[PDB]
């Protein structure tokens, strides 16, 4: 997850991972994946296993 | 913490710790003891 | 010997108090063995305790259908119809028509107190007298 739109440590070689047909993700788009794990269906799901 | 080998492990790592592993523990163990008090047996909450 | 001639009457609705036989549960064990009784079969089947409403008249009240237990419990409302002979031919009214499949709460809002709502008034009467 790329800190900020700066120059983090990791941040600068994140690019260099992609090539290797990976993905990195924005806070943005962690957040997203996140908040997708609260939708009444992983809820109803969580609440069995 | 950053540049804490396993020779370095000392407060600041066994501080981290209780932060990050025991106390989230003791925060769920603590719901669970203030929902068990009022019955509440039907409205889980989900731990991310 | 046998007591004078005796007929037992039953009150009606109305009289409805907040700690109605509420006395009488802390001593008797027959009373209390109608209350736990009757409390334990709410519980499980439509997820309230009508102990609670009766000692403490709670304004609001909200089920919650979340686990297995409560998907039980879900469907018990679900369930509950009004086959009304309205019309040449009956129309049924299903009880509860803000909750389906996708329902995680029911919320049932009085203003007063819950204890004044018919629903829970009938069986806080039928018990306290039954006890």
């Amino acid at each position: 997850t790329r800190g900020t739109g700066l120059m983090s440590a990791n941040n600068i070689i994140a690019e260099g991972i992609e090539k290797m047909g990976v993905r990195t993700f924005s806070q943005k788009e962690m957040a997203f994946n996140l908040l997708g794990l609260l939708t009444p269906e992983v809820v109803e799901l969580c609440q069995k296993s | 913490e950053q540049g804490i080998e396993l020779e370095h492990i000392d407060s600041k790592s066994e501080f981290a710790h209780r932060i990050m592993l025991t106390n989230i523990l003791r925060m769920m163990g603590c719901v669970k003891k203030q929902k068990s008090a009022r019955g509440i047996e039907t409205r889980p909450a989900q731990v991310i | 010997i046998e007591q004078p001639v005796t007929t037992f009457v039953f009150t009606g609705q109305g009289s409805q108090e907040q700690g109605m036989g509420m006395d009488l549960y802390k001593t008797s064990k027959a009373a209390q063995d109608v209350w736990n009784r009757a409390d334990n079969h709410f519980k499980d089947t439509y997820g309230f305790s009508i102990l609670d409403i009766v000692i403490n008249n709670p304004v609001n009240l909200t089920i919650h259908f979340g686990g297995e237990k409560g998907k039980r419990i879900r469907e018990n409302y679900s369930a509950m119809i009004f086959e009304t002979i309205v019309d040449g031919k009956l129309k049924t009214e299903k009880i509860f028509k803000e909750i389906n499949e996708h329902s995680t709460s029911y919320t049932f809002r009085s203003e007063k107190g819950l204890l004044s709502a018919t629903q829970f008034t009938q069986p806080a009467l039928t018990l306290m007298e039954k006890a």
